[PDB]
């Protein structure tokens, strides 16, 4: 269920701000509260559904 | 100084104004010769400054001459020495001097002048209880005159009688004419201008075509065989900084062109002689010869119309008629107080008593340079018309006339500013036979 | 006050230089050769002193300073005139005498001790009585001709300070009768019309409210000689007009009505209501497109500038048009006060007729501007002559390029300060786009995405940039140069298209042509000229796709070539192509879309909004605001000469010549009868101008005579008869006609010190002063032979144009550091330590940059003073220099033309310009600022060696322009209101940026920007002012003017006429009528007029006769007449106006007024001297 928890707070990043948004900044603030496997983890199940895309390589952005 | 933008305006191109069947003009011959004309004197023939005081040096030197010569014509005059040959004569005998005046101070025991002549300068002293010490009070720089007295080795001139060129005191009658004839003056048209009037122009016109509604007036229009102007026909570009926005028509061009399409309803049988004046395209100092040609064209070609200088000598049926614009009364009413604007026959009559157009140099008359004098009155005349006063006068003066034509532009703002309040659409009507006034026309209800 | 020990340190070392100076003054004057036995010039250190040391009277100084610190200055002089009028200050006599001191002493103190006001302007006081109305009395002011350069400030603050008076002595009103009122309406206007233009024109009702209001007398003496209508008024008792009392009236309670009723509040002046009520009585679409129509509407063009052009003076723009001034918010470190800041390059490619220190009258934030060089702002825009476009920011590439100019397309930017537009209370003009602007952007929108928080024109934290350049993914180093300099480094096209992206800030201004200067109309057809016959190359960064090179055929193009020359796009034609470079072929396709969506007209849309309206990128408006300026008053350095040469102040009458030159009257053996004071010894009896005996060696006493009975009187004698001669009894004088023998007393002083070798030496006609004390010749001999002028006081003096400055660097002024830290600087502005060239350093109050003319001039002074004290005193040398980098470390004094106090400044260093840089401090306490104004510069030392009271000039206005009292310390409280609206901000907010486009009254902004007014009382106003803008160099640019090197009006006009073609935003047929109506038909017509009625000379006298003698030669001397006016002066302007009217279209009326006149002057002369032409042509026509 952690799992279900950091894909929301991934998802909520990325709507408050309508842009493209690095990886290091969404590492940085997730940080503590996840390590780093569940969040790539997390980044590519997202990237699975589709709810997500990147336009470059370490920047994603809504989809 | 700005300029806006276009406008359109009219050139009085569509008014036809016709004879009245009931007036019946008398067929009278017309006898009317130029005596004068600035453009029939001849002049006879290095740095130009040094030629330009020569010319101004035979100038004076003109006028002193021809002033002298009508001086001399004095029976009571006699015994001239010059100022030169003064110390060679006794300190108690008389002698008369004549010369220019430089200078006039008024003491508190008589008047002081400084007359100078061609051979040298002298120190006048008017004592205070003489007869003509009045006369010698208004006496105008730059004019010739005559002083009568004794001399000290001290370096004074005592006189005690002051003279001036007057008009002679008799004069023989001329032969009368066996029909009447009229004549009329006007002057300062100043067409182009915002306070021109029209409409008192076209009543005007309408009077000599034989529209009248008494039958005196028409026995006069019948009578009319001459019509006379002087002096500011159009009102010019450039006069003032400010015009632009005061002229309904801003080209001269076009403004000659309207001058010559409103005087085309003057009848056939109407002489009519126009010259120059300050506003005008003309010489900028005076005596002005004429018109430039090539401006004035319009005027030109009128079939019954002649081309006068400033000033001229007119002889209508044997009787001179002196026509002048007349910017020298200006000058007259700064130097002697008492004589004020809306009394302008006054000046005229010190003007002629001077017998010189315009005497002061400097002042507020410019005078070009020529070798000879044209400003001089050289023979007395019969009539003397002016204008650049813009108020009507008529004064006689030992048998001759001085008349002031009115103006045609009602009271423009220069006016109010220095308080002159002018008299529009008046027009003399002068009898050649006897050289008078005998009727004034007011057309000044309609504007 | 409490203040840092720096400041504190640098006023005591320059104590310790004026005392220096003043010992050896001391020393000098004690010998007794000189007309006073101490120094003629006190020193005052503040207000209080100044006006105790001008006006009086005496012990009031602490009185000031007691009563300043409990009212606050305004209720402290209404205090001084009560204790006045008390007689705290002892007996004064007479209720004139009270009335007049307390008058002096309160304008003294309200107008701070600087200006003349007080001591010349005001002449007498006096209580006349109503005699028509009810035999009441009432108050007078009296006025001189000083009042007119007084400023209108001083002008009420008298009226004010009358009212005052006479309500505390129980005095009544004045009550005019109707006479009055309608003479001072008509004296009003005929002053207006005859003989000066009013700057503020009142309208007669305006003159009648105030004349039947204000409780004292306005009157003067006369000044001008011109008469009055209505005459012989009672209470007035000159025909002739009054100047000071209606330019009083005029400018002081009218024109600064509203600073006036300010004082009148603040003070409690009771009476005053009516002022207060006449100052109460006087005052479906697009966004772009309804921001031009709202600016249109609220702001509107002002033609004001350009009433008047003058041959020789060029103008640079039309009122409120594109093409002319961009606008830009902030100030330059040479800049502020009044100065514009333009870069070299416009300088350059309008011919050299703007150089530094050129004065513009300027349309929309004041009057006037001086200008100054600022490299960071951007240039003009040009098109060569082969069709090429460049962009111009170099003053090289402007000197390379000059000669193949065509047009002109855009002048550049203006650096105009916010505190300019607080001053003249100007309305906010939309700022245009910028790169302080941008930088703003980027970095809130790096604080709203990623939480970092960075600060520009600083040095940030290294773990921010690291974190920040990690996001962005770019090199640390770059972002750092771009965050600390962003007006000098700026991204690539590629960065700013993906910052765009990322971000969501708009593009960078710098990529961003001139949309809105095109109709859309045009935009839609170049898109599809652009879509079908061009060639693109194409290129890719990070996924982003941007043009790289466009090339199309010429002929294809058509008339579309105009679009791109508008829009300011850089482009090249060969070979019958257009190709557009790399870095302008993204920027014009990037904000199309690169034609995917098609561009279409629309009503009531701008080009700017189509394209926000359906792109990515956004973009803002980049000339939305502009400027129109004129040329006037070139700048100015010279040295000062009296308008004869003057070297010595001794009479020589007509002895000399007109030259007046003492050796050749003394070759000659000539003796010359003048009126000149002698003294006498008391122990031998010589009798001589000088003031030591030159037998016994003693100093001898001033002789006193007697008018009528001609007797001489020692001082103790006259001072003993109380100066009355007893017989005679009436006043006695110090000075008789005497004859002198000029070769005795020449041979004499060139014995005593030892110098012969002089060829001409220059005194004066007449001297002026009441004394009539002669300056020793050896001073003259010792002027003469160094090349130095004197002024009437008795100094040597050098004039320049003043402009401001706040921060320099050592390089500029060529100074090294180590001469630095021995002048006390130790840090640069910064804070760290001073070890380079480069650094810039803030400038401390006193310090002044003077030019190299200064410098050579006062070389030359060194040099006098140092023979002065070695040869005349015998006393050791002071200055010692062999050049002028030796002057380095030495006192000045700056003083006005319209002021009597001076302040002391030390010289750092010289630059090539032809300017005067100080503080804005420095300035402000002579009461000038920076829009054309000119000072002057005088060593201390000869000031204080040669300065004498007993050399003024006995009437009005002899002490003004004098160094009665200098000042030694710098306070910005009282210096002047105008240096206090300055702005002293780093960089502006985006608060500002954001509010321009509302169009706001600057009031409304006090409180965001800082200003100098925020800092007083505080130890933090005399040091960390800031600056916004950058600059180079200070000197950079051209140094002399193109007016000044033609002679002839044609050639003026030519020059004139190439540069109004030249520039896209003048009309040049606009400028061809505006010379013919303001400066050659009325010279024409005024020389034509004068002509007829001059005057006439002789050469060998110079006799004026009204007409020409009869005999062709002058009556007295015999020799040759010629004329005042000539046939030259009458022509000299024809041919240029004839040009003028063939070439350029102007208006009928003019043609014909020109071709009159040549009819007119041709016509005149004809008795004298017996094709394809426009007056031919024009009356042919017709
Ligand atoms: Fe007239
Ligand atoms: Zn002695
Ligand atoms: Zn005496
Ligand atoms: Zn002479």
């Amino acid at each position: 269920e952690l799992l279900e928890k950091a894909k929301e707070d991934i998802l909520n990043i990325l709507r408050q701000k309508r842009t493209a948004i690095s990886r290091k900044y969404i590492l940085k603030k997730l940080g503590d509260k996840y390590d780093e496997e569940t969040i790539d983890d997390a980044i590519t199940e997202l990237l699975a559904q589709g709810e997500i895309y990147e336009p470059e390589t370490g920047y994603y952005k809504l989809l | 100084e700005e300029i806006g933008e276009e406008k359109e305006y009219s050139k009085y191109e569509d008014v036809v104004i016709e004879w009245n069947p009931s007036v019946t003009p008398v067929q009278i011959e017309k006898n009317y010769e130029v005596k004068f004309d600035v453009r029939q004197v001849k002049l006879r023939p290095g740095k130009e400054g040094e030629i330009i005081v020569e010319a101004y040096a035979s100038l004076f030197k003109s006028r002193l001459s021809k002033l002298k010569r009508i001086l001399r014509e004095n029976p009571e005059i006699s015994n001239v020495v010059d100022i030169g040959k003064l110390n060679y004569v006794s300190g108690d005998e008389e002698v008369t001097i004549i010369g220019l005046v430089n200078s006039k101070r008024e003491t508190n025991r008589g008047l002081i002048f400084e007359v100078e002549d061609k051979t040298g300068i002298v120190k006048v002293f008017l004592p205070k209880d003489s007869e003509d010490y009045r006369e010698a009070f208004k006496v105008l720089p730059d004019a010739v005159v005559a002083f009568k007295g004794f001399y000290s080795k001290k370096g004074i001139f005592f006189a005690n009688k002051f003279y001036l060129p007057d008009v002679p005191l008799y004069r023989k009658q001329k032969p009368p004419l066996e029909e009447k004839v009229y004549a009329i003056l006007i002057s300062d048209i100043h067409v182009g201008s915002r306070e021109f009037c029209e409409k008192a122009f076209l009543k005007f016109l309408e009077w000599l075509n034989g529209h009248v509604e008494s039958k005196e007036e028409e026995e006069i229009v019948s009578r009319v065989k001459y019509l006379i102007i002087a002096g500011d026909v159009v009102d010019g570009i450039g006069i003032y900084p400010g015009q632009y926005s005061d002229l309904v028509i801003p080209d001269i061009f076009d403004q000659y062109e309207a001058l010559a399409n409103l005087l085309a309803n003057v009848p056939e049988h109407i002489t009519m002689f126009i010259g120059p004046g300050n506003a005008d395209a003309a010489r900028p100092a005076i005596p002005q010869p004429e018109f430039y040609k090539e401006y004035a064209k319009p005027i030109y070609k009128l079939k019954n119309a002649i081309i006068i200088s400033n000033p001229a000598v007119i002889r209508l049926h044997g009787r001179d008629f002196l026509i002048a614009h007349g910017r020298g009364i200006e000058d007259v009413v700064s130097f002697v107080p008492g004589l004020t604007h809306h009394k302008p026959g006054l000046p005229m009559v010190e003007l002629l008593k001077m017998r010189h157009l315009a005497p002061t140099f400097g002042g507020k008359v410019p005078i070009a340079p020529d070798p000879e004098d044209l400003l001089v009155i050289e023979e007395v005349p019969d009539l003397v018309q002016m204008g650049h006063v813009h108020v009507y006068d008529a004064v006689v003066y030992r048998g001759v006339q001085l008349v002031n034509s009115a103006t045609w532009q009602a009271q423009t703002e220069f006016q109010k500013m220095v308080n002159i309040v002018p008299t529009p659409a008046k027009v003399p009507v002068v009898d050649v036979e006897s050289a008078r006034v005998v009727k004034v026309l007011d057309f000044s209800g309609w504007c | 006050m409490e203040l840092p020990k720096e400041m504190e340190e640098y006023f005591e070392m320059l104590q310790r230089e004026i005392d220096k100076a003043y010992e050896i003054a001391k020393k000098a004057r004690a010998q007794g050769k000189d007309p006073s036995l101490d120094v003629e010039i006190p020193q005052a250190t503040d207000m209080a002193g100044r006006v105790e040391s001008l006006v009086g009277p005496p012990g009031v100084a602490k009185r000031i300073r007691e009563l300043v610190k409990e009212y606050g200055k305004e209720i402290a002089a209404l205090k001084i005139v009560d204790e006045i009028i008390e007689g705290k200050f002892g007996d004064l006599g007479s209720r004139e005498k009270y009335a007049e001191q307390a008058v002096r002493t309160a304008l003294a103190i309200l107008t701070e001790g600087i200006v003349s006001a007080p001591i010349e302007g005001i002449a007498n006081v006096k209580i006349k009585r109503n005699t028509w109305a009810d035999n009441s009395e009432y108050l007078a002011l009296y006025y001189a001709g000083p009042i007119r350069s007084s400023g209108g400030t001083a002008q009420a603050l008298s009226v004010l300070v009358g009212d005052y008076v006479r309500r505390k002595l129980g005095l009544d009103r004045f009550k005019p009768s109707e006479k009055h009122i309608e003479r001072m309406v008509e004296e009003v206007d005929l002053y207006h019309r005859a003989v000066t233009r009013l700057q503020y024109h009142p309208s007669p009702e305006e003159v009648r409210l105030a004349m039947r209001n204000i409780p004292i007398e306005i009157t003067g003496e006369a000044t001008d000689d011109v008469e009055v209508s209505h005459r012989d008024v009672p209470g007035v008792e000159t025909n002739q007009l009054r100047g000071g009392a209606i330019l009083v009236l005029a400018e002081g309670v009218l024109q600064k009505a509203k600073k006036l009723v300010k004082y009148i509040d603040k003070m409690g002046i009771e009476g005053w209501e009516w002022l207060k009520e006449f100052v109460e009585a006087k005052e479906d679409m697009g966004f772009y497109y309804s921001l031009y129509q709202k600016f249109k509407e609220e702001i509107a063009p002002s033609d004001k500038y350009a009433k008047e052009v003058i041959g020789g003076r060029p103008l640079f723009s039309d009122p409120s048009k594109p093409g002319g001034f961009r606008l830009r918010y902030g100030r330059s470190r040479a800049s502020g006060f009044a100065t514009w800041g333009i870069n070299p390059a416009t300088m350059i490619l309008v011919d050299e007729f703007l150089a530094i220190g050129t004065q513009l009258k300027t349309e929309r934030p004041g009057k006037g501007a001086v200008v100054t060089p600022v490299t960071t702002i951007e240039g003009p825009i040009v098109k060569l002559k082969d069709g090429s476009v460049l962009r111009v920011d170099d003053y090289n590439l402007a000197l390379k390029v000059r000669e193949d100019v065509e047009e002109i397309l855009y002048l550049g930017d203006a650096v105009i300060a916010f505190g300019d537009f607080v001053e003249n209370n100007q309305t906010l003009l939309p700022a245009n786009y910028c790169e302080e602007w941008w930088i703003l952007e980027f970095v809130k929108a790096l604080k709203e995405i990623y939480e970092v928080h960075l600060e520009p024109f600083t040095e940030n934290e290294e773990e921010s940039i690291e974190e920040a350049s990690d996001y962005l993914e770019i090199d640390p180093e770059f972002l750092k140069e771009m965050l600390r300099d962003p007006l000098r480094v700026k991204p690539p096209v590629e960065l700013a298209i993906h910052f765009s992206e990322v971000l969501g800030i708009p593009l960078h201004p710098y990529y961003t042509l001139y949309w809105n200067s095109v109709e859309p109309k045009d935009v839609e057809k170049l898109w599809r000229l652009l879509k079908n016959y061009a060639e693109i190359e194409w290129s890719n960064f990070r996924g982003i796709k941007f043009a790289k090179k466009i090339v199309i055929s010429q002929e294809k193009l058509g008339d579309s070539k105009r679009t791109l020359e508008l829009l300011g796009l850089p482009h090249t034609v060969r070979d019958g192509n257009v190709i557009v470079d790399y870095p302008w072929a993204a920027a014009l396709l990037t904000p199309l879309g690169n034609l995917n969506w098609e561009f279409m007209a629309k009503p009531l849309y701008a080009t700017i909004d189509i394209i926000n309206e359906n792109n990515e990128i956004k973009l803002r408006d980049r000339g939305i605001s502009w400027i129109g300026a004129r040329m006037g008053r070139p700048e100015k350095a010279k040295e000062r000469k009296m308008k004869p040469p003057v070297q010595v102040l001794f009479p020589i009458g007509l002895a000399g010549g007109s030259s007046r030159d003492i050796k050749k009257a003394a070759e000659e053996g000539k003796v010359a009868e003048v009126e000149i004071a002698f003294f006498k010894c008391p122990k031998c009896g010589h009798v001589g101008p000088e003031h030591l005996c030159p037998n016994c060696g003693t100093r001898k006493e001033l002789l006193w005579v007697c008018p009528r009975c001609n007797a001489e009187y020692p001082e103790s004698q006259a001072e003993g008869y109380n100066y009355t001669c007893p017989k005679c009894n009436v006043k006695l004088r110090p000075y008789a006609k005497r004859k002198i023998r000029p070769s005795e007393l020449l041979n004499r002083a060139m014995e005593n010190v030892k110098v012969y070798g002089v060829d001409k030496l220059k005194g004066v006609m007449g001297m002026t002063s009441g004394w009539k004390m002669p300056e020793p010749l050896e001073k003259g001999l010792l002027r003469a032979k160094n090349d130095v002028y004197v002024f009437k006081d008795g100094t040597i003096r050098f004039d320049a144009t003043d402009a401001p400055i706040t921060h320099f660097r050592p390089r500029e002024i060529g100074v090294s550091v180590e001469k630095l830290r021995e002048l006390g600087y130790t840090h640069d502005f910064e804070g760290k330590p001073l070890v380079s060239e480069d650094q810039i350093v803030e400038l401390k109050p006193q310090d002044i940059i003077l030019s190299k003319e200064a410098g050579r001039y006062l070389l030359k002074v060194a040099k006098f003073v140092d023979d002065l004290l070695e040869k005349f005193y015998g006393l050791p040398r002071f200055y010692n220099a062999e050049k002028m980098e030796d002057l380095i470390g030495h006192l000045v004094i700056g003083l006005a033309p319209h002021t009597s106090a001076g302040i002391v400044g030390r010289i750092i260093g010289f630059v090539d310009a032809l300017v005067g840089y100080a503080h804005p401090y420095f300035h402000a306490a002579k009461r000038r600022n920076c829009d054309g104004d000119e000072d002057a510069v005088m060593l201390l030392l000869d000031a204080l060696l040669n300065f004498s009271r007993y050399y003024l000039p006995e009437k009005r206005g002899g002490k003004m322009d004098a160094p009665l009292v200098i000042t030694t310390r710098l306070d910005p409280r009282e210096v002047d209101s105008e240096v206090h609206n300055m702005d002293i901000v780093r960089y502006y907010p985006l608060e500002f940026y954001e509010a321009t486009y509302e169009l706001k009254s600057p009031k409304e902004l006090v409180g965001v920007i800082e200003r100098v007014e925020d800092r007083l009382g505080k130890p933090e106003m005399y040091y960390g002012l800031k600056f916004t803008h950058d600059t180079d160099d200070i000197a950079l640019g051209p140094k002399m003017s193109l007016y000044k090197q033609l002679g002839d009006m044609e050639e003026k006009v030519r020059r004139q006429l190439e540069v109004a073609k030249r520039i896209r935003a003048v009309d040049e047929h606009g400028v061809a009528e505006k010379i013919l109506n303001s400066h050659l038909i009325p010279d024409l017509r005024g020389n034509l007029r004068s002509f007829t009625r001059q005057e006439f000379r002789c050469v060998k006298c110079n006799t004026k006769f009204r007409r020409p003698p009869l005999n062709g030669k002058c009556p007295v001397c015999g020799g040759k007449i010629v004329l005042t006016v000539s046939k030259g002066a009458i022509e000299k302007y024809l041919g240029t106006a004839k040009m003028l009217v063939t070439e350029y279209n102007v208006k009928n009326y003019t043609r014909q007024r020109i071709c009159l006149t040549e009819r007119d002057i041709d016509s005149l002369f004809e008795n004298v001297f017996p094709p394809n032409d426009i007056c031919q042509r024009l009356v042919m026509a017709r």
